[PDB]
RNA sequence: GCCGGUCCGAUUUUCGUGACUGGCCAACGGGGCCUUUCCUUCUGGUUUACUUUGAAAAAAUUAGAGUGUUCAAAGCAGGCGUAUUGCUCGAAUAUAUUAGCAUGGAAUAAUAGAAUAGGGUUUGGUUCUAUCUAGGACCAUGAUUAAUAGGGACGGUCGGGGGCAUCAGUAUUCAAUUGUCAGAGGUGAAAUUCUUGGAUUUAUUGAAGACUAACUACUGCGAAAGCAUUUGCCAAGGACGUUUUCAUUAAUCAAGAACGUAGGGAUCGGGUGGUGUUUUUUUAAUGACCCACUCGGCACCUUGGAGUAUGGUCGCAAGGCUGAAACUUAAAGGAAUUG
């Protein structure tokens, strides 16, 4: 399966049952910086990589403030003048959410895409 | 399907009571190789002869590298060499006796797990190709 | 920045300043050096999809712009001067790109990719120290982690899993030999049949094939159909155990092939720990029960039709005491009949 897919799928249904800590066996350098971007934004609390040496596992303290993330599996080249056109066919609002895509530095969200004035494709959304 | 396997600890040295040297180790696996045992025998006979984990933590590689370093490589790998072994054992036994159906049915599933990994082995070639199974 | 000192003046310590000196300490930056140790392997005699470009861009094309065609549909002004080197302005604004021309930077998803692994020959032959040594050649080797992805080894096991032999049981049938006498069978009743050449029943056997009563359960196995006596052989398989090995070998199915939402209790197989009874002790082996944990199983418990109506279209009970009509007509019937 996708990895990375998988383990927003976990995050997201703990979240619907209504956990906190929740555990994340397969982990990937994708899936930190994802959820590293999204506690930015304050989307999770902190989280923790115990890391033995074949996969590592993840730990993440969410508190209650996701209710849907997920990822794109076709990630397609998307232009900054479409992100627009993006953000209204994910989300519920303009600023209400975000939509992370990786570009030249890599997991930026859409607002600091537009700030760095980059894109390229869309990996995943959250809000 | 159920998990039963080994779990290799966290650290990646040799554990500190060993009270041996590390060619002591190589000069015991080439012995018991050219008395002639397979490398898991080896590696099983290793842990339990003196203190080891594997040959990877306590020399500098693994015991396939370090045979073929030391010059009694296996023309065949193990598993390979391992299902051909019970291949032509129940193809014996078959022609002993043709009315085991559960044997054929048994026969043809090992010709089909020894000919994935001869597609495995083919296409990795590190066996020489035109090998086929007879 | 710390400290010692040559001094001037006071001092026979110590201070003010101006010089000037070195011993050291941190922050800056500059030039090198070590992290390509000293020794073997090239094609033959890193690149690609994102963002900014300019260049040539078809009038017409986009949208825009000011102007009283009397407004609008439409059309498209720079005009004044100082009509003399200048004003006040508007056809300023906005696509030719899916395709191209080439340029320039990093994550993802691909394409590549390290010239590492010798301080491994049996011999052959050269000279050089006071029997010990030095320096020449041939002859047998291919990147980290080990997924609660996968296959393989190994171990104590595990099963009414399979194949082949073998052992058994009392049934069933048949046969033999005994025994005694009128019934035996069979059904709701019978009947057929068998029977004084002794049927049924009894006892002692012997043969034949098939099947594995009770144990038998919400238990075991096998890919599925299925699989229950014992013992042995032949292979196989599953779970567990594992600080053993390989290194993505995986999954999915046409064609083909073989065979026919979460929780809890209990149980089976394996393992770990506990510490009582079963057990027992110098023959080997390593049982049962309880409790906790754990892995895997077969399982369990609890959260458009319905009607109705039809002057239509099509079939039809339709239509009368039969016999019985051209014939008022018989016999025999059904009708209702206390004549």
């Amino acid at each position: 399966s996708s990895v990375l897919a998988d383990a927003l799928n976990a995050i997201n249904n703990a979240e619907k049952t209504g956990k906190r800590q929740v555990l994340l066996r397969p982990s990937s350098k994708v899936i930190i910086k994802f959820l590293q971007v999204m506690q930015k934004h304050g989307y999770i609390g902190e989280f923790e990589y115990i890391d033995d040496h074949r996969s590592g596992k993840i730990v993440v303290q969410l508190n209650g403030r996701l209710n849907k993330c997920g990822v794109i599996s076709p990630r397609f080249n998307v232009k900054i003048g479409d992100i627009e056109k993006w953000t209204a066919n994910l989300l519920p609002a303009r600023q209400f959410g975000y939509v992370i895509l990786t570009t030249s530095a890599g997991i930026m969200d859409h607002e600091e895409a537009r700030r760095k004035h980059v894109s390229g494709k869309i990996l995943g959304f959250v809000y | 399907k159920g998990i039963s396997s080994s779990a290799i600890p966290y650290s990646r040295n040799a554990p500190a009571w060993f009270k041996l040297s590390s060619e002591s180790v190589i000069e015991q696996i080439v012995k018991y190789a050219r008395k002639g045992l397979t490398p898991s025998q080896i590696g099983v006979l290793l842990r339990d002869a003196h203190g080891v984990t594997q040959a990877r933590v306590i020399t500098g590689n693994k015991i396939m590298r370090i045979l073929k370093s030391n010059g009694l490589a296996p023309e065949i790998p193990e598993d390979l060499y391992y299902l051909i072994k019970k291949a032509v054992s129940v193809r014996k036994h078959l022609e002993r006796n043709r009315k085991d159906k559960d044997a054929k049915f048994r026969l043809i599933l090992i010709e089909s797990r020894i000919h994935r990994l001869a597609r495995y082995y083919r296409t990795v070639a590190v066996l020489p190709p035109n090998w086929k199974y007879e």
